[PDB]
Parts: C-alpha cells; structure tokens; sequence
C-alpha cells in the first residue's frame, strides 16, 4: 500500500524513525 | 405651422410668447409658478396656432388665470408620447380657474387626466372623458369646486360652448359641423370632410402636409407622430440613430453604431464611454458600476482601492469588458488587489493621454500585486508611454520583462523607470507520482539553496479541478527525494497540485527559490454507489419493467448494471390456515441466478414469469466489466406479476355420488395452476322452491375429503355450483350439477 | 574498596588499568573494539577487587581473550540499575572466548542476559541462570559453539570450578562453603555467616561498611545501592537534588528547586533554561518546542518567523510560559505574526544583555503587528535598555505610548529610537440598539473626517461570544445616524459586535478614523424546542412515571414543562368482533384537560388512572410562565396502565335453569369492571364418567342470550364452570354448578 | 416589527428609497 511506503520515506529523509537504534545498531555505530 | 420643442415656463409670462408661432409642440409644455400674474394679463393672450401636444400639458400655481378657452382655443390632440406619472393632462391647484374652456380637445391617445385641488373650478361634471380617452378608470379628478349633446345629462364646458360629440361611425377621426365623418387618416377634425390633406391632425403619422398610416421609405418615423428623411436624422445626430425605420436618439440594447443604422453585435456592444475630463479613479464597487458595459474608454484610468476585502469577483463582473484605453493606466496603493487577471478584454492601450514624465503604465505601492496577466494566453499592446515599476515587492523583474516583451516596449524604458514575495524564478519537477482510490503519493527532486539555512520547508497546494483552466506545510528535508502523502481525496476526482518552497529573505541577495509546475492528477476509481429508487411494475401478466436512477457516486465510468432475480416463495402458513370461518378479510398483495447486464440503458424488461409470483429483484452498478467487476452492494425490490384472469376458474367435470341416506359426495377438479394459491372453495346449492345456501370447503377439508361431503339432504332436485376463492379474487362457479333424490 | 563510575574501554588496554583499585562500579562497564590484544596480554591481568556492577557489563569484539575467570574472578552481583536494552550482561561476538569463567556471579537483580554470536564459546548449557535471575524467559543466548551440583544435569563453568548452589532457605543472601546461610542483609556471599558487616554485597543498601534495608535519616539513598549524607549530595549538586530521601540528579515533574529539596509548585515549574551562548532565534514550531515548560530564561530572545500561515495557537501553546527575560527582546521581519498576545506570562524583562546601541526591546519590519498586549489586564516591566520602533506601519504611536507607560521607560528613549494600518485613534459610540428573537438593528452616530472623500464605508464584525473574555461592509452614508440590520442570529445567543470605519491613507497626514467599542448583545428568546425521548411506564397498576430529556434548543431559560393527559378509548371494532371461532391469537398491548407543570424536574408521576386504560401523554416545554407562555409543539406518547389481577375474575352466583327437554340456561354475572374488555367467555363442562367439553360465548352471544343456552344435554350430573377471557389473559373459572337431570 | 423600521432608516440615511418622488413630491421640489 501507500502507508508503509510513506512511513519508510518519512524515516528515510525526515528521520522521524521507523527503526529505533537497537541492540544491534549500537554495534555498527561503533564501527 | 412651426414645430417646437417642449417648454417649462415659470415666474414670468415673457417666455410664453415663444409659443406664438408654434402649432405642434414636439414635447411637453409645463406652466408653473406665477404669483404675480393677474386676469388683466390674460384678457387677449391667445395661441390659436397650437393644435397638438406630443407628451403632456401641465398647469400648476397659475395665478390670475380663469379659463383656457382664450389661451389655448384650438388645442385638439394630446398624443401622450411621454407621460407625467401616467398623466397627459395635469391641472393642479388652480386657485382662480373657473372652467377648463378647452373646447377643441377631443382625443388623448395615451395617458390619463388628473385635475386635483383646483378651487373655484366648475364645469367639470359636464365633461365626458370616455369619448376622449380609451380608458378613464385611471382619471383622478377630486377635490374641486365641482343644444349641448347629452350622454349617460348634457355635456358642456362654458356658457356658450357645447361639448362636441361625433357620430360613432366617425370613430376618433372627427366630424365637421354637419356631422360628416372626416378622412380615415384624419385626427381631431377636418376643414374638408374625407380629405387626408385637410386633417388638422394625423392619427398615425404626418408627412408633407398629409396624414398617413405609415412612413414610406426612405422616410423614417420620428417621435411616433411624423415622418422625416434620413438627412434630418443625420443632422440631429451631429448634436440620433436609425433602427427599424425609427430615428430613435440611441440604439437599443444589443446594437452598435454601424457608421447610421444600429447593427447587432452580440453581448459586447462597442461604445465610447466619455469620462469627466478624461480622468476617473476607481476605488469602490459603485465607482466601477458606472463603467458597466463599457468597451472603448475615452480617457485615462487610475486604480486605487483602499479596501481590505477580496472583491475580485465584483470587479471582474463590472470591469474587464474594455478593449482599448485612449489614455494612460495607473495602479497605485492597492492593498486588497492581488492580480490584474480580471481585466478580461484589456488588450490595447493607445496612451493618447500620458502621465507626467511620459508614462502610459504607472505602478506604485503594490503590496499584494504578484501577477499581471496570464501571458500564455493573454496579449497586451502598448502604443506609447513608458512603463513604471517602483515600490512593488510582490512583482519582480520576471513579470516586468514578460509584460515588456508582450507589449513591445523593450527599447522604450530608461533608467529609474523600473525599480515575503512569491517570486520563485527557478523551476521544480515531480520525481514520482503514485495514485490510489483515495490516496496520492507525491515525490519531487530535492532543492537546496546556496544557503540551506534559508530553506524553511515547502508549501503544497491542492484543489479539485474538473477542468484544466487553472495548503499543507512540509518539513524541510534532512541534510533523498522529499515526498508527501494525502488521503482525503474522493475517488475518480481530478485535483490540481503545485508545490511552493519556503525561503528566507536574507540581507544579501535573497535566493528566490524554485516553484513546481501545476499538475492534474485523477484519483483511482472504486466500487460505485448503490442505484436507489428501484421500481418494478408488472405492466403485463408475465412482463416486469424495472426502472432505477443512476447511483449518486459513480466512482468511475459506469460500465453496466448487474441485475438478478429469484422466485419469491409465499408463506407456508397460508397452506395450513383455515379461512372458512368468519374474518374473510383477504390480504391482497454460492448459487447462480438468472442475471442481466444493462448496458447504456436505465430500464430493464423481464419476461417468462409465472402469474402472481413474487420476485426479489437485486440491482447493483458496476464501473468495470472484464477485470473482477467492482460492483456495489445489492439493492432489493419486490415485484409481483399480475395473476391470470382464467387461472381462478374451476375446470373439469363435477362428479356427485348419492348415498342411501341422502348423503352427497362432491368431487371437483381444482385449477391446478391457480393465482398463487386457493384459500377456500365457495359452494352455493339451492333446491327448487327454496333459497340459496352457502358452504365453504377449506384446504384441509378439500385435502381430507377429496372435495366435499354433505350430509342430511332433503329430498328434491338440487343444484351444485362451486366457486374457488384465490388471492386474485372470487373464481367462476362450476357447472350446475342437478340430481334428484 | 574504592567506588568508581562507569568506563567504556576500547582500542587499548591501558584505560583498563584504572580498575585496579575499584571494588564497586557506580555505573556500567563496556569493553569493546580491541583488534590487537592477544592471549599473551591477559595471562596475569586480574581485577579481584571488583565485586558488583550497578548498571551492566558489556563485552564486544574482544580479541585474544579466552576466559573471564582471571580478569573478573570476584564479580558477584549485577544490580542492573541501568540496562542496555533490558540486558545487564551483554557478551556479543567473542571470537576467542571459550568459557565465561565468572565463578562468583550469583544474582542479577534487574535485566536479562544476552550471549549471542560468540564462536568457540563453551560451558554455556551447564549454566543455571534461574537461580541467578528471577525471570530467565527474556534471556537471548543463541548461536554459540554450545562434585558440581546438578539441577533440572550437573552445573559447571570450568574444568576446575563448579557452579555454587546455595540452599533455598538461604534465598539470595548467599551461603559459605559449609552451606550456612548468610545474614538477611547479606547479598552475594559472606566471609562470616550471619553478619551484616561481613557481607560482600548489600541486598538493599550499603552504609558505613554495613548492609541495611533502608537508609536512616539524615542519610539518603544514593544510586539505589548506598546511603550518603546530605553533604555529599550537596557537593555533587555543585557540579543533584533531594526528593523522598533520594539524591536524584534532577527533581521529578511538578517539583521546583527550593533552595536542596524539591517542592511542589503546581503546573508552572520555575526553571532556568540556559540558551546556547545566551542567543536563540525562533523561526519555526520545532524551534519553539525546545522551550517547552520554560519559565525563567537565561539569555536574549530574537523572534523572526518567515512563515505565512497563522500558527498562533502552536506558538501560544509552546511559548507564553516565561516570566522573566535576562537578556534583550527583539522582533524582526515577522510576516504571519499579528500580535504578541500569546506571550501569556511575559511580565518582567531584566535586560541584562542588551542589543547593540543600548536597546532591550527591538522592533523592525513588522508587516502585520497591530497590537502588543491587552494592557488593560496585562502588565509589562522593563528594567534597562531603550525601546525600538521602526518600519512598523501596523503599530502606531498609541500602542508605543501605552507600552512605554506600562513598562516605565518614559524618560529612557532618545531621538530616532521610535519612528493599510488599523490605527483608529478616535472613538465611536452606538446610538440605538434594537433586538429581536433573530434580528438585531444597530445605529451609531455618523462620523465625518475633515476630508469626507477619504471615507469609504464601514466594517461590522460580529461573532457569538458566550463569555465576555474578548465581516460586513456598510456603504458610506449620503451627505442622519447610519445603521445596519442583521437577521442571521440564533435566539437566546450573545454576540460581540464592533464597527470599524474605512478611511483612505492620503499623501498628507491620514485621518486615522474612529473605532467603535465592542459590545455584547443577547438575542431575544422564543419558543423552545420539542422535548424528545418521552418514556411513560406504568410502574404500578395506576401509577405512570414519565421521563424525558430537555429540548435540544432551550431558546431561553426554560421555566417549566407543560404536560397533558387524556383517556385513550379502545377500538370500537373490538366490541362487535367475534372471537369464539379459530384464530384465538389475541393482540396484547377548545377543551380543558388535566395538566401538570413540571418545575425544576425532569420526571413526572401520574396517579388515579384506571387499569388497562390507554392515555395520550402530551409534553411541551415553556421558557415563560405568566406572560402568554411560549411553549413548543405537542409531543405525544402512549401509556397503558397495568391491568388488575382480580378484574378478570368472574363474580356473582351462577344460576342455571333446567327445561323439560334437558335444555340448560346459564346466567352468570360478568366482571363489570374488567381489564379493558372481555373478548369471550370460556366454559368447561364435564359429566361424571366423561371428558371435559369446551364452549365459547361471544359478546354478541352473551348480549343476546343474556349468558348461555345449551341444548341437547344427556341425563346425568353436570358441572358448570365459566372462564372470562379478557385482554389481560384468561380469567378465573366460576364455581362448579352441579345439577342432576 | 424590525423590518419596516430597517427599511425606513435605509431610505432615510442610505437613500435606497422607500418613497419614489411622486406627482406630489415634484411640486415641493419646485418650492
């Protein structure tokens, strides 16, 4: 549909945030 | 005699002396406000030459006058072309008048007579106005002091003059002293009877000393009373037009001055509107209302509305009809004005009159003027004068250059002639558009000014535009393609969308930003609305006509109507209920089903249906045919066929069995195909010499007894007749079965 | 041992050496990203002093390490005060680790354990985390290489160290080598059993080398694990607060810093919001969102929103909570801004930081700023600095003078400090006001400027104002009192009306015109709405309770409810219909009338009503009592009383007459006061030795035969019992009449 | 009512015109 794509682009360019920096993400934050 | 215009004589009697040579007044004569005149001033004051007055005669506050038999002895006809409040004769407040004395008046073609508040006035009840005016019900003659022929009492005006009455055969043409009728074209009177050249007045028109019913060409009717050549009308035109052989002062509506006959020119009529000293400032709705219908203006226009409310519709309705401007155009201190687009027909500016400093177009203090015209389709022409552009932040050099190129004044403007604002010079494009039945996703390429901090977001404007003849804030993107989604759009609707960026006007040269082009996007279709108002009528025994109205929401281009029908079974309780007793009040009225596709039609016909059989017609609308039709929900309507007129008649031979104890067993064959069902059977049996006796056989009785079984029957010859009672009504009685016991 | 904060050791192992003297880490310890460390670097690297970690422990990308039995031999308790994604122990991607080796850990108070993607890691299935953590369902230990007590298989960690298991009686307090339970305040282990001073860790709190369940006053709990005096918390405050005996870093919501305990201060909490270098410009909603809840600002404010849309509500919601400004205030280039009224709590401006040129208030390029504040009720204080007013046409000298007087900076501004616009200095008054239920007539004294041509009309603004806490164009009057009439007003509604004149800004000193005062006018009342939802219930035999809801449109102050009731007569056809036959399906349910005035009530009670009697209750609402009550139309509801339980019983002695031919005539007395009416009478008669036989007597039969008349009755002893069938149901059978024939 | 008064004041101050200059009115126009 259009809602999921709109949310994805919102988190892609506006950074409202569909992903939350998680247990995993902090590791590649250090790399 | 000489023809003269109308006079309004007052104060002094000197101006009356101009009437000495006037025989016909082409207008109205008013005589008012003499407080010094005395009867000694009117003893030998006469105007016998005057005969007819075209418009009306008025007398008011006339002191010293006592009778008009001397002043106006020979006044005969009042045409009443122009009426004073629907009055052709006004005699108001005559203090000293004793009698009318107008012994030559005989017809008033148009208007009424009002004689009010005239003291000392007599000889009024003896005046017969019915023979003068066609209708006298409108005469208002109240509050006054009030040999000769007698009409329904003698008619007289003076002690010496009787009221002349002409024979009915003479009509209004007049008659001489001998009573002979005048000529058919004569009006008033005639020196010689039956002579058009001797008529003192003309009934229809006057020409060359003669009375005629119409003015032959090339002569045209003038003032509805005479005939004049084209030369006279032309001379009158140069300080008048020709239309339908009439020298009317001005052409009628929908006509233009064809250089001297009026010619149709559709709505816009080319007219020269002369401004007071060629200068007028427009600042209000009523100021522009004075320019209604103007097309060519003989002056200069200055536009300055100190309002504050959007009155563009009124200005466009009033203005915009002018094509050429003789003078210069100025716009100054317009607050509520946003654009000059309402100048619909403004194309050429002659600029004969120029603003000081050799300027034809002046622009100053424009606080909201962002656009001049749609230069894509609107063309403007400037003959002379220089352009002016100062203190107009909302209008930038792009529009100025465009209008200079359109007008053709490139090499005509010098230095200083041309000096928060939506002036996006750069262009934007849309990168990705996705549509749904109610949702739209837009994506455009990112825009970055040299100072990205000046960017403050985006503005998205959307509106439903059925025709191509043409408010959301979007956060700035983080430092790829920004986009937006909207969900409040009706299905199958076209919307106009254009995106405007938001930039900061810095101290340095402000980056004007980029504007996106307007686009029209149509929403995707969906399932249409329900087709309501379904009416199904059994116009015949087995014919059903179904009519319906198109659904309120088409939600696309409606492809067809899907119709289903199914036989409706009657209630089972009717097959078990007994109706022979009192209270005979009869109530009168996945799977694949036979379906129809109504295409390019609004009605349907159904055949091959059983009589008196219910059907549940189901209707839906579909805006799709091959790919999984999008159809609305079912609409249900009940249709009942008219029953047969013969299905209620009992058929088959009626059989009877006689027992030893005079017990009768009756067998009859029911109409196996009845009008739905048979509630009961009615039997009427009567012996010779007796009265008819009634009996009822119920469905249960008919089933159990296979008919009827009468017991205890007296000897004699009986008659058996059975009627089947169905829903359609009473049936036909059986043949009379006669048996002797 | 020494207490230390948390460390995040990476790259090099030098920063690890700071742990040599730390026994308790007041924080979390992270060990990550060593790509050069080798097993030869960890052979004798040990930190036996460390025991407990408050927050969590993390190991990531640790090369060369093989076991923690040497590095962290004595680590015992992980409190888990702060958790890494709800994990108190993170062991991620250990390439070279072969075993955990942490043979002293026994409890994890809060958090979970995540051991993932650690290759070569063994001795994991032999670890029992259930005795360590209260809940182990959240443990995520996946994708690894995976004498001693045995639990539901033996539990072990190394080839030489078994998994210590304490008896259940010891709970989480630990046990020694002999198995004896430690002290109740001991956590982890104890050198001497049953000794609070010998606990290696404290279950609740640690103070003075002892374990306690709470910190006694004046000691306050710190980090939920120890107890500290007020001096330590105060020292921590000066680069911490006190609340509920807790040295929390910051006060909770709804509390203010009471110079060192938090004190409730209602909604507005006095807080010092420190701006980056004391300077911040507000230009967007998100920019103002950073100032949410601020009351005292330690800096200067510059306001410049380059928007274009009315965002006053958002700005007022975010801002307006600040009471004092340390620095200066500047407003510049505000387009969409119209007023500063949203500064709700802005009262004092300290002006410690001033704009260049000794200015505290700066105002520039205000294109729509017409009003500053409601100076009638809003007070402003300015300590230092000079006012600035330039290029602000919408704000005139009246507002500037008012704000200067309010602030108290009269003798503080020099020359050049202060330099289409609604600035009506003069005042207007209303001459005549007339009100109707929906129409209002307004009249004001005429106003004439020195140049009457500058006047262009009037503006009337009307809006419905229920509370006094606060677009029509009128043509210019001709050259006494101008007026207007409006008809679109709801009855009994208050509207706020103020009239603004329209004047032209001329080249010379423009006449500012006159403004009329705001007034509140209430529309006249009328007939109220219909009171809908009328429910009438017979809660008793003769009691009716009526309930209704107040009308939707009161149209004034409702004075009372007018109620009428009338007896409802039953259908006459029931008195002529016969029901003895089959189909016994019984359907079970000017003039002055008795009226009631319901005052200050919403329900009514009606008594003295006959049983099973219908009534047509009529309800209206009236907002008027004495002067010709304005009442709405009638609202009708049907109410039926419950019938009596005894009215259906037949009373009176049953009489029988015996004829010569065994013909019986039965006389019975009907219940003259029945439950509405009696449809029929049911008779059951049975001779001895026979079965009961049923009979029906209709109303027509009862009337004609005065009862019943049975014919052809066999000899014997009969029993007669009659039941009256009414609408309420079957009645009571009569007494058994016994007669012998 | 209010309609007649509103019309009267409209013709009194705005000159839309409840009275039309009649046969009578023209006479006092001359006086």
């Amino acid at each position: 549909s259009l809602e999921e794509e709109w949310a994805q682009i919102e988190c892609e360019v506006y950074g409202r945030g569909c992903p939350s920096e998680s247990f995993y993400d902090w590791f590649e934050r250090q790399l | 005699g000489e023809v003269c215009p109308g006079m309004d004589i007052r104060n002094n009697l000197t101006r009356l002396h101009e009437l000495e040579n006037c025989s016909v007044i082409e207008g109205h004569l008013q005589i008012l406000l003499m407080f010094k005149t005395r009867p000694e001033d009117f003893r030998d004051l006469s105007f016998p030459k005057l005969i007819m007055i075209t418009d009306y005669l008025l007398l008011f506050r006339v002191y010293g006058l006592e009778s008009l038999k001397d002043l106006f002895p020979n006044l005969t006809v009042i045409r009443g072309s122009r009426l004073f409040f629907n009055y052709a004769l006004v005699i108001f407040e005559m203090v000293h008048l004793k009698e009318l004395g107008l012994y030559n008046l005989m017809n008033i073609t148009r208007g009424s007579v009002r004689i009010e508040k005239n003291n000392e006035l007599c000889y009024l009840a003896t005046i017969d106005w019915s023979r003068i005016l066609d209708s006298v019900e409108d005469n208002y003659i109240v509050l006054n002091k009030d040999n000769c022929p007698a009409t329904v009492v003698e008619r007289c005006w003076t002690h010496s003059h009787c009221q002349k009455v002409c024979p009915t055969i003479c009509k209004s043409h007049g008659c001489t002293a001998e009573g002979l009728c005048c000529h058919k074209e004569c009006l008033g009177n005639c020196s010689e009877p039956d002579d058009p050249t001797k008529c003192v007045a003309c009934r229809n028109f006057y020409l060359d000393g003669q009375c005629v019913e119409t003015c032959p060409p090339p002569y045209y009717h003038f003032q509805d009373w005479r005939c004049v050549n084209f030369s006279f009308c032309q001379d009158l035109h140069f300080k008048y037009v020709i239309h339908n052989n009439k020298c009317i002062p001005e052409c009628p509506s929908g006509y233009t001055m064809n250089s001297l006959m009026c010619t149709p020119c559709l709505g816009p009529c080319p007219k020269v509107c002369q401004i007071l000293e060629g200068e007028k400032t427009i600042d209000s709705v009523t100021s522009a209302q004075e320019l209604r219908g103007c097309t060519v203006i003989n002056g200069s226009l200055i536009i300055n509305i100190r309002g504050g409310n959007n009155l563009a519709a009124e200005l466009e309705a009033n203005l915009g009809l002018i094509e050429e401007i003789s003078g210069f155009l100025k716009i100054r201190r317009s607050y509520a004005l946003v654009s000059l687009s309402f100048f619909r027909k403004l194309h050429l500016i002659r600029g004969e009159t120029l603003e000081i400093g050799n300027y034809s177009f002046y622009a100053l203090d424009n606080q909201n003027l962002r656009q001049l015209w749609d230069w894509s389709k609107h063309n403007l022409t400037i003959t002379q004068g220089k352009l002016f552009f100062h203190y107009n932040p909302k209008l930038c050099l792009s529009e100025i250059h465009k209008m200079e190129e359109v007008s053709g004044t490139k090499g005509r403007q010098e230095r200083n002639d041309i000096a928060q604002a939506s002036c996006e010079n750069e262009l934007l494009k849309f990168s990705f558009i996705r549509t749904s039945f109610d949702k739209i996703l837009l994506r455009w390429e990112p825009y970055w000014p040299p100072d990205f901090r000046d960017l403050l977001g985006f503005m998205l404007f959307y509106k439903e535009a059925p025709y191509q003849n043409v408010v959301v804030d979007i956060d700035p993107p983080q430092r790829s393609h920004p986009g937006w989604l909207m969900r409040g759009l009706k299905p199958w609707t076209q919307y106009a969308i254009f995106v405007k960026t938001l930039v900061t006007f810095s101290d340095e040269r402000r980056t004007y930003g980029a504007k996106s082009d307007i686009i029209y996007v149509q929403t995707d279709a969906t399932n249409p609305s329900v087709p309501l108002d379904p009416i199904s009528v059994s116009n015949s025994s087995s014919q059903i006509i179904l009519k319906w109205k198109p659904p309120s929401d088409p939600n696309g281009n409606i492809t067809h109507y899907l119709v289903y029908w199914e036989r409706q079974a009657e209630d089972s309780e009717l097959f078990e209920l007994d109706y022979c007793l009192k209270g005979l009040k009869l109530p009168s009225r996945e799977e694949h089903r036979p379906f129809e596709k109504v295409v390019n039609k609004e009605s349907l016909v159904i055949s091959g249906l059983r009589h008196f059989t219910g059907y549940r017609i189901e209707l839906q609308a579909c805006n799709q045919d091959s790919p999984d039709e999008r159809c609305s929900v079912a609409a249900y309507v009940s249709a009942r066929t008219m029953p047969e007129a013969k299905a209620d008649d009992i058929v088959g031979p009626v059989t009877h069995e006689i027992f030893e104890n005079n017990v009768v067993h009756l067998m009859w064959q029911e109409p196996k195909e009845p009008n739905g069902l048979i509630v009961l059977y009615e039997v009427s049996y009567r012996r010779y010499g007796d009265e008819e006796l009634h009996l009822c056989v119920s469905r249960k009785h008919f089933a159990l007894e296979r008919g009827c079984r009468l017991r205890g029957l007296s000897p004699g010859n009986y008659s058996v007749r059975v009627r089947a009672t169905s829903l359609a009504g009473n049936g036909s009685w059986t043949e009379p079965t006669y048996f002797y016991v």
